[PDB]
């Protein structure tokens, strides 16, 4: 997150860190949202390959023992069948990870609440992106979970030529684009939490930014619209 | 550009 502030430890208990085996250790590579004690929702491009993954829930500082983490392996990955690695702009950037064991819920570990299917937020709706992604374009990962206020940019505006044009689809949510705050590498797969009827719910799965940089004025961070996949999500969980 | 670390094409 560029332009973020450190989140309090218990503000975003559904946020997870998806890590892959690197050398003799584990390396954070993407964010995710715990949606069942044994299922994590993330971006398909994060799990599109042949890497070995573990999920860390209750994580705050990637480089220090928080005394709250649970580590768990990923037993099965279900990527959206329509996901095309060669065209992230086509959409379907979402995958579900079935965890080897159910994690235990507590103030650091909770299920992310999902919006009702079909929900599209009014322009400028209040949301927050969270993650350990880069703190500057071409910079380094944050050590502690960061958050940044990123109001939505509705489809009509997001799809206009000075913004994302044809690149954005209605199956996505655009948020931010203020030139200062944005998602950045390592935030992919993470939640966009939006306040609706007094409850924060996860309306987006972090997907992409401008080739020009993370915080680029009028190139809001783009997310997969969670509300477009509620039936898909429920069908996967019901069958695995 | 997708937001996987180090990159989409390079973990």
């Amino acid at each position: 997150v560029v332009g973020g502030t450190e989140a309090q430890r218990n503000s975003w208990p559904s946020q997870i860190s998806l890590q892959y085996r690197s050398g003799s250790s584990w390396a954070h590579t993407c964010g995710g949202t715990l949606i069942r004690q044994n299922w994590v929702m993330t971006a398909a491009h994060c799990v599109d390959r042949e890497l070995t993954f573990r999920v860390v829930v209750g994580e705050h500082n990637l480089n220090q023992n928080d005394g709250t983490e649970q580590y768990v392996g990923v037993q099965k990955i279900v990527v959206h069948p329509y996901w095309n690695t060669d065209d992230v702009a086509a959409g379907y950037d979402i995958a579900l990870l079935r965890l080897a064991q159910s994690v235990t819920l507590n103030s650091y570990v909770q299920l992310g609440v999902l919006p009702r299917a079909g929900t599209i937020l009014a322009n400028n709706s209040p949301c927050y992106i969270t993650g350990w992604g880069l703190t500057r374009t071409n910079g380094q990962l944050a050590q502690t979970l960061q958050q940044a206020y990123l109001p939505t940019v509705d489809y009509a505006i997001c799809s206009s030529s000075s913004y994302w044009g044809s690149t954005v689809k209605n199956s996505m949510v655009c948020a931010g684009g203020d030139g200062v705050r944005s998602g950045c590498q390592g935030d992919s797969g993470g939640p966009l939490h939006c306040l609706v009827n007094g409850q924060y719910a996860v309306h987006g799965v972090t997907s992409f930014v401008s080739r020009l940089g993370c915080n680029v004025t009028r190139k809001p961070t783009v997310f997969t619209r969670v509300s477009a996949y509620i039936s898909w999500i429920n069908n996967v969980i019901a069958s695995n | 550009t997708t937001l996987k670390f180090p990159s989409d094409w390079d973990d």
